[PDB]
């Protein structure tokens, strides 16, 4: 029940895979902007 | 930078799904250039299949399923015995104007 | 019911002018835009031009500037004009409805078609 798609440098951009990273959303806080 | 093409050849037995790809001159097509799929009946009847490079048209059955499957625009129809005998055109929005595809003849069984 | 109508004699000899009209029901020219497509015998469809919803015309770049398209907001009529024909211009012409406001941004409906023949 496992299907493998072969990837090689010869394989085109469409055939070749592109890595996908998905981020899902208090501790993780954005930087606090500080002026002078 | 204006070539639009289709395989112009399609034949799917019922029960198996097929993908037909329309390829532009800019390589992989982005949704920014909107992709459209239209179907031609042999009686000069036209209808809209896919819009927005991912969105199916209103009133066309969900069995019609078109996405950016490949690098270029593509369309997928599940096999049907009778109603799929028609021509299909791919459309891409260049910045200035619209380009329409060549047309693909589907002949089921 | 939403519907597109277009009418005209069609039969033209070379080098004179004939115009085609598209008449619409079920929608307003304010909520939609109208695009025209052309179908020569046995060849693929090509895009002619578009009228914007609230004024402003566009035409195919390669298509001659020696032509004009026109419309009626109140009575919902649209007119396409060709001021000089040549034998390559014989084709079937179609009017079409474009909804760039709507979620279905592409053309929604198309005209019922008119035959235009040279000689």
């Amino acid at each position: 029940p496992l299907q493998s798609y072969g990837f090689q440098p010869t394989n085109g951009v469409g055939y070749q895979p592109y890595r996908v990273v998905v981020l899902s959303f208090a501790t993780v806080c954005g930087p606090k902007k500080s002026t002078n | 930078q204006a070539v639009v093409t289709q395989e112009s050849a399609l034949t799917t037995s019922p029960g198996e799904t097929v993908t037909l790809t329309c390829r532009s001159s800019t390589g992989a097509v982005t949704t920014s250039n909107y992709a459209n799929w239209v179907q031609e009946k042999p009686d000069h009847l036209f209808t809209g299949l896919i819009g927005g490079t991912n969105n199916r048209a209103p009133g066309v059955p969900a069995r019609f399923s078109g996405s950016l499957i490949g690098d270029k625009a593509a369309l997928t129809i599940t096999g049907a015995q009778t109603e799929d005998e028609a021509i299909y055109f791919c459309a891409l929005w260049y910045n200035n104007h619209w380009v329409f595809g060549g047309g693909t003849k589907l002949t089921v069984l | 019911q939403v519907q597109l109508k277009q009418s005209g004699p069609g039969l033209v000899a070379p080098s004179q002018s004939l115009s085609i009209t598209c008449t619409v029901s079920g929608f307003s020219l304010i909520n939609y835009a109208i695009s025209w497509v052309r179908q020569p015998p046995g060849k693929g469809l090509e895009w002619l031009g578009v009228i914007w919803t609230g004024g402003g015309t566009n035409y195919n770049s390669a298509l001659k500037s020696r032509l004009s398209i026109s419309k009626d907001n109140s009575k919902s009529q649209v007119f396409l004009k060709m001021n000089s024909l040549q034998t390559d211009d014989t084709a079937r012409y179609y009017c079409a409805r474009k909804d760039y406001y709507g979620r279905y941004y592409g053309m929604d409906y198309w005209g019922q078609g008119t035959s235009v023949t040279v000689s």
